[PDB]
């Protein structure tokens, strides 16, 4: 069964599994901290 | 994509770009969700008011590419279609209702550092991260503006719109299957799909695992990157059990 | 924070085409 997909999925070589972040992923972790 | 950037090498691993042979165009936008399937849009196959209806030999993938045109020696990999799958309700005749479509690979393609699945959500992860104002980064060949196409992959983050204004913009009938986004005319920041951009991923990064997850699926719009307009996005987590029954059934 | 798109399936059980608003983008 394909269930929650590939074991590996949505991590990248050259980003996640090099501890690197790329140009812009913090503008999209930054909007997904709320306000008061 | 308008208003965009250039993606970084390896920024968008699980991008596929649908390419025309004859003649040779890129069609739309898909994306990779394991080394068999690619998701995409239905109205990127099956749009019988523009005379639109691909089968799987008139077809072919791209995978792990950046440059638009240039044949990229040792990085992009060619994929033949064994069979496409278009959601057996999509409503090609109003408003793009499910525009959803899985296109199995003849043969898997090798993993790379360019090419690599993304993930799609579980309930959680939905619930966590599809709200108002969060953003998603959308990818893709398209054109970079309404009326100029790039040299390279293109990349623009925009945030999920409140349905209410997504419905407000809009003549067409809104339905739970699509979400809307970009930025509102007092925000100031810009950015949209456009052609060509059709059928690509809509993703978020999540702040738990770590993972990129597909959101959405590039739809549909009305113009481009116009003030007070905004793109609508095919709803993944809504159809994931359609996506999973065609996957167990047939991969 | 509002909820931009619901938790839960589509299941079994009109309005304008696309193809009419000028300059839709497909
Ligand atoms: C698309 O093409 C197939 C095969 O040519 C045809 O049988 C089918 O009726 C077409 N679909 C639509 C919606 O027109
Ligand atoms: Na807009």
């Amino acid at each position: 069964t394909f269930g929650s997909g590939e074991a590996d999925c949505g991590l990248r070589p050259l980003f996640e599994k090099k501890s690197l972040e790329d140009k812009t992923e913090r503008e999209l972790l930054e909007s997904y901290i709320d306000g008061r | 994509i308008v208003e965009g950037s250039d993606a970084e090498i390896g920024m968008s691993p699980w991008q596929v770009m649908l390419f025309r042979k004859s003649p040779q165009e890129l069609l739309c936008g898909a994306s990779l969700i394991s080394d068999r399937w690619v998701l995409t849009a239905a109205h990127c196959l099956l749009y019988p008011p523009w005379d639109k209806n691909f089968t799987e030999n008139d077809l072919l993938v791209r995978i792990g590419k950046h440059s638009r045109t240039r044949y990229e020696r040792n990085i992009e990999k060619i994929s033949m279609l064994e069979k496409i799958y278009i959601h057996p309700r999509y409503n090609w005749r109003e408003n793009l209702d499910r525009d959803i479509a899985l296109m199995k690979l003849k043969k898997p393609v090798a993993f790379s550092d360019y090419i690599h699945p993304v993930c799609l959500p579980d309930r959680e992860t939905a619930a966590s991260l599809l709200q108002a104002g969060y953003k998603g980064r959308v990818t893709g060949w398209g054109n970079l503006k309404e009326t100029g196409q790039p040299s390279v992959l293109q990349v623009v983050n925009l945030p999920i719109v409140e349905r209410p204004v997504c419905k407000d913009s809009t003549r067409i009938r809104i339905t739970d299957n699509m979400f809307c986004a970009g930025y509102k005319p007092d925000e100031g920041k810009r950015g949209d799909a456009c052609e060509g951009d059709s059928g690509g991923p809509f993703v978020m990064k999540s702040p738990f695992n770590n993972r990129w997850y597909q959101m959405g699926i590039v739809s549909w719009g009305e113009g481009c990157d116009r003030d007070g307009k905004y793109g609508f996005y095919t709803h993944v987590f809504r159809l994931k059990k359609w996506i999973q029954k065609v996957i167990d059934q047939f991969g | 924070g509002e909820p931009g798109a619901p938790i839960d399936y589509d299941e079994y059980g009109g309005g304008t085409p696309l193809h009419e608003i000028p300059g839709i983008r497909l």
